[PDB]
This record gives C-alpha cells, structure tokens and sequence, in this order.
C-alpha cells in the first residue's frame, strides 16, 4: 500500500537540539500533508504540527510554537514525475527539557486534499525514541541476587537476578544462554530517581534446586559493548553452592 | 557586523534592538523601528530572529 | 476546549465476546471522529475514519457508531488477536485530540499472587551498598497493594515499584519492588518482611527473613 | 408549532463564575438557532448565530452548543455587567419564535426587609380616596409575599403591588404596595394591617396603624 | 459598524392609526431585509414582519397579515452605489387596540443574502414605545406620606412621597430639588383600572432627620408644562412635623 520510515532512536543532553528525519513512499496520492505526533510512555498523544512537502507551509500546534520548527525538501520531481512518488520531511526539536522524553511518530496526512479541511491519521512511521538526560554513558552494576534463607520442599521459593545503574536503557538478559525460556520473568524497567536505570530477572520453581543447579545469566549493554555472565547461588553472610 | 539604527543608538542585526518578540510589548514605536531600520540589508534577516517565538506568554 | 473522554479505561472479557469500547466530547463534534488500536512496541493503526467507515483493508469485526458528542466502537465478537489499547480521536477543530486510551484484556479464572523476598550480595557488601527485593509472582486479576514493612514500618523513600503486563501464554501479572541503602543503613533492621493486599487473597500475606543469614 | 422553553425562568451567582443556560426546543430545529441579552431601556444584542459561532464584537465570555431540540449557553465568567436578560430564538420554521427568557440575579449574603405601612393624608382625603403604602425597603433576595388587612379582614383585591429593579450598587431590592379606598370605607374602619412572608424573615411578620393616630 | 435609528415614541387613541419608520446606514452589505419585531413588557419578544427595500416584497406572520402594511422609499438604487448605502423602512398600524401597547423595534435581517433562508436579527435600534389609551392629557396628583405609626423621633427607616392620576408616563421626582440624591429609593410606575399613572419615592432617611434638616421632593412633567414640589415632614393627622 503505503510505508513511512524515520531516523534512528537518539540520546541529548539537556539545553542542546535534535532533528528527526521522516521519509514516505509509494501510495498513489500525491500532495497529503505529513504531521508529527509526539507520546511521553502511555501518558498521552499529542500532535505537533505539520508541512504540505510541495508548499512548505508549516503548521504547528500551539503549544509547540517556540521549542519546535518543521521542514521539509522540494526535489527535482518533473509535472509528469513517473516514478512511485516520495516525501522527506523533519522536526527539529529544540531548547531540550527531560520532559520532552518521548516516542515521536511522523503519520500522513489527508487534510489538503480531502477538501482543505481537517483529517485523520491515515499511515503511521514505526516511531522513534528522543531521551533527554545528563547523566553519562555508564555500564552496568551487575551483582548476582542472591536466594534468601530457604523455605524449603513442599512447595515453590524464591529465585532471581537484578540488574542496576546504567545509562541508555537498552539492555538485555538470557538465563543459561537461552536454554532456560519458560519460567523467567524479567521486570521490563525502573528509573532510579537520578537518570540511571534498573532491571531484575525472576525464575518461580519447585525449592528443589538451590544449591544444586547451574543456574547462570548473561546481561548486555551498547555502552562500551560491555557483557556480562553470572551464577546465581545463595551467597551472603556465608555460602551454600553447586 | 551589518548595523542596525535606533536613531540615539546603533548596533548589530544579531542582538535584540531593544526585546524579544518586540511587537506585542512594543507596538506603536516597533512600527517606528522598521521606519529607522527601513532601508538597509541586515534588519530584515534579524527580524528572523526578531517576530519569531515564545515570550513569556505568547507563542508565536 | 474539546474535552475528550474513554468511559472505560480498561475493558476485561473473554475471546468470543463482543467488545464495546465507548467515548464523549465536551461540546458536538459531529462525525469527525476517528478508532485506532495500538500495540506494545508498534505505532497505532487506524480502524474507523468519520463516525463509522471501515479503514483500507480492516476486516469485518469493528464497528463505529455515534453522532454528535457520543460516541463508540463495537466488535462483533473478539479474536484473541484484537486484544490492544484502543484510541478515539477528534478532528472538528485544529487541536486534533487523542483520548485517554483504553486496554482490552483477556478475562480469566482468578489466580493469587505468591510473595518472594531476597537479601544483598558480596559485590554490593564490597561497594558500600546493600540492595533487597521483594516479588509478586503469576496472578490475575492484579490490582494488589504491596509495603515493605521492615521491622513493621514502612519503607520507601528509597523504594520503587515495577509491573509486568498478561503473559501472552498464561494470563498472569507479576510485580518486582527492591529496598536499596548504605550497607550500614541495611543493618539498622532485623525482620525485612513485605506485605501483599489482594482481591484473590482471603486476608493480606506476608514473609519474612533476616540481615546476617 | 415550534414552542421554545428556557428551564430557568430565573438564575442566581456571584461575578466570577460560570452561568449554564439552556432552552427545550418543541421539535427539531437542528442547528438554526440564536442567543441574545437586554438592558431595560435597550434593543437585545445579539451573542450566538447557529449552535456556536459568536457575532463579530462579542469576546469570550460567551460560548454555546446543540445540534437537534438540546441547547446551552455557557457564560465562561459573569463580569459585574453581564447581569441581564437573555433569549433564545430559532429561525428553522417560518414561525421565527423567541423564548420568554432568562434573568440572572446578582447572589449575595440576605437581608430581611424592614416592611412598615405609611398613612394616608388630607391632600389625598380632600379627593374623596386614601392609599397605604407598606415599603419593604432595602432586602435580599426580592422572594418577599405582601398581603393586606382592615379590621383584620383580608384585602387582597385592589392592593396592588410594585418591585424596584436590582437597585443600588449591590442590588438591594424594595416593595412598594398601596392598599387604596373611597373615603367612607377608609373611615368606616379602624385598624389597617399588612403582612409579609420572607426567606431572610424567621416567620410572618404583620405591621399596623389605627385611624386618628 | 452599522445603526439602526428609528422615530420617537407615540401616544393614541384606540380606532387611530401609526406610521412608525426607521433608517439604516454604514453597512457594506447592499441587499439586507429589514425586519419589525415587538414586546409588551407582559410578553415575550415576537416578529411581525419584513421588506426587502429594493424590491419592496413584504412578508408576515399569520397573526399580523393585513392588521399592518409595511413599505420602503425608493433608496437611490442607483449603478455606482459608491456614496455610502442607507434606506428607510415604515410600518402602518391601523385603527389599533389596546392590546397593540408595546415596545416596536427595527432589526436587519441577513436571510436574502445567506441564500434566501430565515434568519435571526444582526443589529437592531432602540424602538419607538406605542401607547394606546381612553385617556388624556394629565400632569401629577402629588401628596406628602405620613411616616409608619407616627412618632416623629426614630421608630422608620424611611421619608416618602406619593404621585397619582397623571398622563404620558416621564414624570420625574427629586430630592431637596436633587441635592439629596444619595439614599433615594424610587418605584417603577402603576396604570390603574381608570388608565392613569402613579408613583412612588423616598429618601431612605431615620425619623430623626425630622426638623434636623427639612425634606422636600421636586417634581418635573412635559404636558402642560406641569412642576410641583411640598415638604414631606409629618402632614396628616395633627401638624407635629418635628
């Protein structure tokens, strides 16, 4: 039918700016507007404003005005064009705050053409991630947790892993490097009140095992390519191991 | 630099003449300052910068 | 303003059953409404343009129907596939405006949730810090509430709180909650015991454990 | 035919705040309405053409909405000059009918009425006639019945009645009403009485003079 | 932006007949209807009927077709409307009844000009009041009010005044000749059964100020060239006035 794709996820500090690039393609229509839209995680959806990428004509939103622009780039497209037709359109982000942490999605546009008038969001980008922070690029604490005083047969106990302190969100976990896939739950995020983040890895069973298996997990992270592998046995005050 | 003209005063088109977003504080006398600033080539790309954003309240 | 508003900011039923998610405007914005479903990790797709037309390719199930200030979208019967959040928006004016959202999700029998709780570790012993946690494990439905309540008082001016949605095989929650101090601070306690309220519980539950074992 | 019904006859709040008017249309109108207001001694002005289009000089403070026989005027805030009548008309039908209207009343903290009763004089009884004037001066709100006696029978017959407008700077409200008779009936009786009931009163109160004092 | 301006008010008898007319001025629409509504202050507000001044075409509501006729001058129509457009608009009531005692206004109607549709009314004048009545030329009865159980000392909270059996209602009272005019209170008016007016007024005043100062009240009236003014001390029974 139709596709938009935009610019990778990106990490500012605070107080600089940021443009996002969108590119369309391939519908058999051919002057729609494209408009940005902009979500902080599930607290709402906002639209930002727009452009017409053959009259230029920015058009934003209220609250926008002032800490965004958007543009768009005219091409050497001829009267006939005889190709599958594209767009190339932006928002420039700027005067950063933390509170413009958000997922940013570009969308079409029918308002033009369905009678200048208002529309709906025909066709969506995938979406693209903006983090605003000024803490520094650090890797992982990455400490194994450790089972508590055993509850012991009968039943089901405590067994896990925590992740902690780190800078850029995006890390990863496998228990016994994917030969453990049911069972796991891994608790998805937590910010630590001062930008860094945190992770934990949890494994409900029979009390069976502790002590006994090898239960191991590697952690990940981009920031330096740091990676990480780690046993999990009850280790404290004293030890009781494999 | 290329210079702006206040008639008491002159300097560059690359600093406020006396404001940001000088219209709504300013309007009878802003009418004025494109009467000094009238004919010369560096104002009318200050005013880029110079009818262009959010004060304190406004947004545009 | 056009005020938007979901009635129902969660919708729980069971495959099968018809859907019927349902929306207000402050004043009448006379068709110009539009139905999106939305999905973890993607961007919303469009299901109904006006009051009650059916977007490029949108099979059968959904249904759009309203006039004026009220408002809703119907499913026919449910497939385990629709199961998203869902979105009104307006376009009678040049505020666009989204709704609330809504979460669809799958009825089930009820589950209670079991407590787990784990001391520090030789690495953070090392770093000067001392780092506990406590674990809701597999229940539905979810809404508990969930106190540390070490030596009985509550702690939490340290102390986070995290979710996991339905597992998409199970249809279980789990919540995950750490204590995190100086290892000197960690001392001050001997009974690190939290608490769980539930719905699926007879009474409040709790398990406790010991600094120094 | 096209009846329009305000449900207020009368409404009450400080400046500052919110009024929410609103008329019934007997049939559908859909759309093709409009809202006005009056001074005393003035022409209306109009405020809404269709459901919510102001006209060209009005700020505001004014907004409306309806789309079939519902309809609403919402005054964002009254300033201490909005206070006034106000009309709905419709223009679907060529029976163009306004509604009997809507006055807004001034809130305040209540006063009773010092009610009294005024005599009759020789310039008045040299003409074959004498009025009674009971005077409920300087009261809030004007909810105040009058009703007058002599020789403690009833005269709720000629003794008409006539309120101030919401007069002074802070609307206290007056009653002046005139008991009036034939010279023989005003002097084949003795006691002449009048009586009010009040919301600001704690009971009935009833006021008296006798002839020759 | 545009007025309407309309004659003065009127008084008659029943069975005479009223040419009531007004102008309109200033704006740039050229084709408006000019429209007559009417109230009673015991009614509600009601259209009796319109014209399109270029053409004339009258139109009516089924209660007042052929109880009026309503007509426009030639309004110098000419090509080159270029001087600023105005025209006049006159009604002709005929051998009215009591019941026609009411508030006449001008209105513009935009109806021909949004496409011939009905319309509500987008600047009006003043109106011009009609008053029908048995009754004739009166200026004012006038008397001085006893104060309430008479005791010339404190025991009322009010000194008044009483105006009856006058004719065309501007009247008009005053006191200490207008010197006193904080504290007045004054009520609106009354016709009575035998199709007079009447009045009456105060001075909010304790019964102390009985002597302390004097109280008078000054009255103005246009028939005949009536004026009259009198104390409002204690005058009844006996002459204690202080």
């Amino acid at each position: 039918q139709v596709q938009l794709v935009q610019s990778g996820a990106e990490v500012k500090k605070p107080g600089s700016a940021v443009k996002v690039s969108c590119k369309a393609s391939g519908g058999t229509l051919r002057k729609y507007a494209i408009s940005w839209l902009r979500q902080a995680p599930g607290q709402g959806l906002e639209w930002m404003g727009g452009i017409i990428p053959i009259f230029g004509t920015a058009n934003y939103a209220q609250k926008f005005q002032g800490r965004v622009t958007i543009t768009a780039d005219e091409s050497t497209t001829t009267p006939y064009t005889t190709t599958p037709y594209t767009s190339t359109a932006y928002i420039e982000l700027t005067s950063l705050r933390s509170e413009d942490t958000a997922v940013y999605y570009c969308a079409r546009d029918l308002g033009p053409l369905t009678g200048y008038s208002y529309s709906y969001f025909d066709y969506w980008g995938q979406g693209t991630l903006v983090t605003v922070s000024s803490a520094s690029t650090k890797g992982p604490s990455v400490f194994p947790l450790a089972p508590s005083s055993k509850s012991t047969s009968g039943g089901t106990a405590a067994l896990g892993c925590l992740v902690k302190d780190y800078f850029p969100e995006p890390v990863t976990v496998s228990w016994n490097s994917g030969a453990l896939t049911s069972g796991v739950h891994t608790f998805p995020a937590v910010l630590q009140s001062s930008g860094l983040y945190s992770l934990s890895s949890v494994v409900t069973v029979p009390s069976s095992s502790l002590g006994t298996q090898t239960y191991i997990c590697n952690v990940n992270h981009k920031p330096s390519n740091t990676k990480v592998d780690k046993k999990v046995e009850p280790k404290s005050c004293d030890k009781t191991h494999t | 630099p290329v210079m702006c003209l206040l008639a008491n005063t002159t300097f560059p088109c690359s600093q406020p003449p006396c404001t940001p977003c000088c219209y709504e504080k300013e309007p009878e006398e802003t009418l004025r300052m494109l009467e000094d600033n009238v004919m010369r080539p560096g104002y009318y790309q200050l005013l880029q910068a110079s009818l262009t954003c959010s004060p304190h309240r406004q947004r545009r | 303003e056009i005020v938007m508003t979901q009635s129902p900011a969660t919708l729980s039923l069971s495959p099968g059953e018809r859907a019927t998610l349902s929306c207000r405007a402050s004043q009448s914005v006379s068709s110009y409404l539009a139905w999106y479903q939305q999905k973890p990790g993607q961007a919303p797709r469009l299901l109904i343009y006006d009051a009650s037309n059916r977007a490029t390719g949108i099979p059968d199930r959904f249904s759009g129907s309203g006039s004026g200030t009220d408002f809703t979208l119907t499913i026919s019967r449910l497939e385990p596939e629709d199961f998203a959040v869902y979105y009104c928006q307006q376009y009678a004016n040049s505020r666009r405006t989204f709704g609330q959202g809504t979460k669809v999700e799958i009825k089930r029998t009820v589950a209670a949730p079991s407590v787990f709780i784990f001391p520090p570790s030789d690495e953070q012993l090392k770093s000067g810090t001392a780092s506990v946690v406590c674990l809701l494990n597999n229940f539905y439905p979810r809404e508990a509430k969930v106190q540390w309540k070490v030596d009985n008082a509550l702690q939490s001016g340290n102390s986070q709180e995290s979710v996991t949605e339905q597992d998409s095989k199970d249809s279980t929650y789990s919540l995950s909650s750490t204590l995190t101090l100086s290892k000197a601070d960690y001392e001050k306690h001997k009974v690190y015991a939290c608490e769980v309220t539930h719905q699926g519980l007879s009474s409040p539950v709790t398990k406790s454990f010991n600094r120094g074992e």
